[PDB]
């Protein structure tokens, strides 16, 4: 359990990493206006699904994480 | 240790043009907003290569 | 001026032979040679007529005139080694014409190659272009599968043979193609996918072939 | 001096005149600087010309690829998209390399398109190519189709013998003498 | 050989593999006992073969 | 003659090979 | 004095005047600077130097790779077209080492690709090889076929006797005499 | 008075000279400043030099390593890359060591590539070598193959003696006459 | 300016032969420095006729004749080391030929040779080509397969050869192809995968019993 | 007085030369400051010196290290890199302390390098050592071996003799005459 | 001026001998000189004629006139100490030859070399070349399987060698290839690994390889 553990925070790492791309690059083009006093949160999140639904990792991670055990 | 510098980094490494880039077109955004999604999937699907095996 | 000076430097591998009907005939050996003299005489640098002839198409444009006047005969090959005076090669066991009529055949072939001047019969045996046909094949130790019928042999290639055994026999092929011609034996190369590579079988009588622990294919003899 | 055609370029020119000249008739190539090349013919051999042209579909249109219709400028890249460019890229190459054989004028070759064998559960099936060629008169071109079946078979990862067909032919009669002007 | 054979199954986990030939097999079956390491009877109408 | 090269085996494929003689 | 091409680059036309001289005829090679160059031909063999063009496929194709397709310059790289970049590479390198071998002008190898490779639980499949190869002539080429198979075999993981294909043959006749110009 | 290549390289010019000259035909190497080499042939040798273009496919491509198509020059690499990257630097290693031998003039090897099997649980293949060859002639090179297996074998981890391929052959005869001035 | 200036420096490599048919005949050693003398009659700097002989291709062009005029015959190779009196190595128990025949053959084969001036028939054996053949197999200490039948003997090279073993078969053949040639015994050096070089066995109530020599061989796994 | 090379190094010059000395023919070196050395021969000795240069591959190229492709300048560094760069240094580290054992002129090691036992949960593999040496003739060389198989067995963890491979050689005969200029 | 000036600053590692044919015959002693008096004949100042031999080069080129001309011939080697008298290693045990058709061999031998004054042919034993090549076998410890047949033996040496019996072998049979040549008694060194690797066989008659716990093999018998 300790690895297993251990190998789950490093896929708690690895998915978790296309999305801290997104959520700075929401805040530059904000500062790029003069739109600074508004909360990047709301803009984050439309980007923070496309990139989810578009890429399908619904049925990425699910199949991926079977495939690591059994074979067809 | 062989993959948390690797992916330690490159999601590092795309901050670094990807809102760079829109620095030195300062110094339109209905053609850039088509090429912004292009590059986050692909990146996206590489880390879920090396989560999954 | 003469024809000879316009070909090229190498005066050895073409030969000029004088026709009858007031035509010259180059003697090429290959089709490369013949659209090489070809080109020449195309763009009209040459004062008379002439024609090209060659060792392949004189002996498919003679068939053509001899299976419509001589039907139901029984050749195997036209050589052209010295090109006025041609060796054609009849069968032994396979015709009924008599002396007289054989040198009647030859007086009406030597109008049709007016480069030529006399042609010489000879009989071959027929036996022995299939025996040379077998002692040859057993030489290359290619697998082989003779089937005898009438008026004509064929030898039938099977299984999976490799890249060293599909290489042999068509370097064999066409020195024998050469020597003998296509129309008597005719050989058949045929390459097929092993059924049984990675599985356990019975031979002998009662052959079968198991594909899997539980399943038996039973070929048809 | 009708003109019929105009506006070419070096690689279409070099064919209209090489189809007239094998059916008696015949052509002048004029550069046109900027615009290309044009092409006029004699006034007794306009009748003929045209008829010609509706038959043979001149001028052809440049030979199509499967890689152009998704460039590498495309940052989105889909793996529908990354197979058929490496598809696209073999066919390009095994005939290029089927040229250089011994007595081979030309060839074209086509392999079969699994695309969605990556999302899928299922095991991809097998690869079933074909390939067709142009040989010079005097080879014999039956022993030849037993080269083609052995080279094109482990080019791939699993085909069979029943699963390649080869169409070989050979080449036409050769075209040397002039066209001849029209004398009037 | 005439009869049915009958194998137990934990004798039916190893493997072979090779060229055989049976003409006499009675005093084939006989001598690969010894080698692989078996025994077997004949009761009639079968054979029974155990480890 | 006869006999056996055993390089670790494990003592059923020992006894084994001497059932024959 | 008819104008064929212009504007080719310089091995493409270096082609051309060994396979006109192949036909008997006598072409002229004209440098045009920036513009690239030009080849003219004389007037009574213009209409035969044409039937050649069309039929070996003048102009050349430039020999395409794998590697040209995946550029390496892009920003993100999947991992199939890493892999594909990776075996594109060995087989150039690998064809140039078996043309330094005795006897060999020129060679040409592929190299079956994987492309479901991580994409799949199901492990990649077995790797099958292929290749070509052109002797001088006077060699005994039956012979010469056991120590390509030897060298190609551990050029690899694990790869069989029969996943690798070799056909090969001696080359042409040589020209070596000038065609002769056409005197009018 | 001829010229056949311009622009040529310098590694490239002092090898097309060495090829022609061993069938009997002679060039120049004119220098044109900062624009590269260019080769000249008189004019009766022309059309023979032409053809060993063809033949040789010259000029000669320049030799490609693994190294080039994954840079050392970008930011991030993959585990992929540098593995594909560490092995194309012990294949060019080994090889410069092995001119040092007694002997040899000149050799090439081959590493086998495993990257996808490193990241499951299956273990690693084992590791294929080959080799080849060329000896100065007057050498009894039956007994050299079995030194160069001994020194190849334990520099690796663990490999045996039949994956291993060592392809050998003596130089070719020495080229030593001038090839001489066409008189006219 | 004389031919023998035309060619290389060294005058050792090339040898000039006079015709019959006012003709000169230059006798080369191998193939390379046969394209080294058709070079220069190509570009065309000498004003007569000149031919170039060599060892396979004038041993491959009265062989073609041959075979067209005298089928049916036993003959193995026509060695050229001096060119003015060749020998021609016949075979001597797959003849019929009597002595007023063979100086039929002597004035027919000169014919189509006119540099030579005599041709001399020698009659070789044929249990000796064999015998130096399989003598010379054993020493090598190689697998093979013997295969005979009439008219020539067969012997087949097979399994997964080391580099060593395909080394020394390699350079074997090609000093035994030179003084014999390939019409009569045939070698075929094939790799397939089986660790048994070549032989194979069943086994069945007695022991091992060698089968008979087929195509299909049983890979090896190890 | 031609000219060969153009734009060459110090250390590769004086190579250039000891290798032509060694086939009779005597060359000059001429400086030219920024461009770099450039090498004559007289003329008549032209066609020999361009068969060796085919021949032994002149120029050479630098000696490739495997520090060379991960250089400490970069700014990220993998402990898989890190292990490629200590590895390559202990290899460079001996061959330069077998230089001051006695008798000795040159010596090349190679280390089996390992990279994929530290990241998963599999133990490391013994280590392989691979030495060769070019010794001045006349030494009695068959006891040489039974001091460097014991100075570089315990210079590791653990490693067996019979995973170390030492192959060792005499050096050619002297060449102090001079080669000696054509006269004419 | 002279040869032996035109040649290098020592003039000890050639010996010019006069031919009987006009000719001048340069006698080197190993490959690396032999080079350097062919680069002298190459730059070409020279106006004579001139050759260049060898003694393991001169031994391949009267080998050929010796297959042809001499077949079914045991002979052994050629030693050329002085050129002007080579000595000719014949066979003992396996010829047949008089002293009248060894005369007339002495003599088409004669007119082979222009350069020697008269061949001395002496006969060397056959039993005496093999126990002098098996003595020295078993003065290095090294394990071999010596396979008698019918006009030659055979040393085969298998098995995983090392480091220090591969130079202490591979010194004797070059230094015995160097002195008695290798065209009757051939030296077979082959490096290879445990065949049957961590397998468990049984030898003797009937045999069988078991590839696992529960698997048996029954190849060829080992």
């Amino acid at each position: 359990a300790l690895s297993e553990i251990k190998s789950a925070f490093k896929i708690g790492f690895y998915l978790y990493l296309p999305f801290v791309v997104v959520d700075l690059v929401v805040s530059s083009v904000l500062l790029a206006l003069g739109m600074m006093m508004m909360s990047p949160v709301t803009i984050s999140t439309p980007i923070k699904l496309v990139l989810f639904v578009a890429l399908d990792g619904w049925t990425l991670l699910s199949k991926g994480l079977i495939l690591q055990y059994m074979d067809i | 240790m062989d993959d948390l510098v690797f992916a330690g980094n490159k999601a590092l490494y795309l901050v670094l043009i990807l809102s760079g880039w829109p620095t030195i077109v300062a110094t339109c955004l209905f053609l850039l907003s088509g090429w912004y999604g292009e590059v986050l999937l692909s990146y996206g699907r590489q880390v879920i290569f090396l989560a999954l095996a | 001026a003469e024809l000879d000076s316009l070909l090229g430097q190498e005066k050895e591998r073409f030969q000029v032979l004088p026709g009858r009907d007031k035509m010259l005939y180059v003697a090429a050996q290959n089709e490369r040679d013949t659209l090489w003299a070809r080109q020449v005489l195309a763009r009209g640098d040459y004062d008379k007529n002439a024609r090209v002839i060659n060792e392949n198409e004189e002996n498919k444009r003679i068939s053509i005139w001899l299976d419509t006047y001589y039907p139901q005969l029984a050749y195997y090959r036209i050589h052209f080694d010295e090109p006025r005076k041609p060796v054609f090669w009849l069968s032994r066991q396979r015709n009924t014409m008599s002396k007289k009529e054989l040198e009647v055949l030859s007086q009406k072939l030597r109008a049709l190659m007016p480069y030529a001047d006399s042609v010489n019969i000879t009989l071959m045996d027929d036996v022995t272009a299939a025996g040379q046909a077998e002692a040859g094949l057993k030489q290359q130790a290619l697998p082989y599968s003779r089937r005898n019928h009438k008026g004509g042999v064929t030898f039938v290639i099977q299984g999976a043979l490799d890249d060293v055994e599909i290489l042999r026999a068509r370097q064999f092929v066409d020195s024998y193609y050469r020597t003998w011609g296509g129309r008597y034996v005719q050989f058949a190369i045929e390459l097929k996918d092993d059924w049984l590579k990675g599985r356990s079988f019975q031979y002998g009588a009662e052959g079968y072939i198991k594909m899997s622990p539980g399943h038996w294919y039973f070929p048809s003899p | 001096d009708k003109d019929l055609l105009k506006g070419l370029d070096q690689e279409q020119a070099n064919e209209v005149i090489a189809v007239l000249q094998m059916h008696n008739i015949e052509a002048n190539k004029i550069d046109s600087g900027k615009l290309g090349y044009s092409i006029t013919v004699a006034e007794p051999d306009f009748t003929a010309a045209v008829y010609w042209i509706k038959t043979y579909q001149l001028p052809p249109r440049p030979r199509v690829e499967i890689a152009q219709m998704f460039p590498a400028d495309s940052l989105v890249s889909s793996p529908r998209a990354e197979k058929a460019r490496l598809y696209s890229a073999i066919e390009q190459r095994l005939e290029q390399s089927l040229q250089t054989m011994e007595g081979v004028l030309s060839a074209r070759v086509h392999i079969s398109y699994d695309i969605d064998a990556g999302e899928n559960g299922r095991p991809p099936k097998p690869v079933h190519l074909s390939a067709l060629a142009v040989y010079e008169r005097g080879s014999p071109l039956a022993h030849q189709i037993s080269d083609i079946k052995r080279f094109l078979k482990n080019s791939f990862a699993d085909v069979d013998y029943d699963n390649i067909s080869v169409v070989l032919s050979e080449r036409s009669d050769a075209q040397l003498q002039a066209p001849g002007t029209p004398v009037k | 050989l005439k009869e049915p054979v009958i194998v137990s199954k934990m004798a039916a986990r190893k493997k072979i593999t090779g060229n055989f030939e049976f003409h006499d097999p009675n005093a084939l079956l006989e001598k690969l006992s010894l080698q692989l390491g078996l025994i077997w009877y004949f009761d009639g109408q079968a054979i029974y073969i155990y480890d | 003659g006869s006999g056996f090269v055993a390089k670790d085996d494990s003592l059923r494929t020992f006894f084994d090979a001497m059932a024959l003689q």
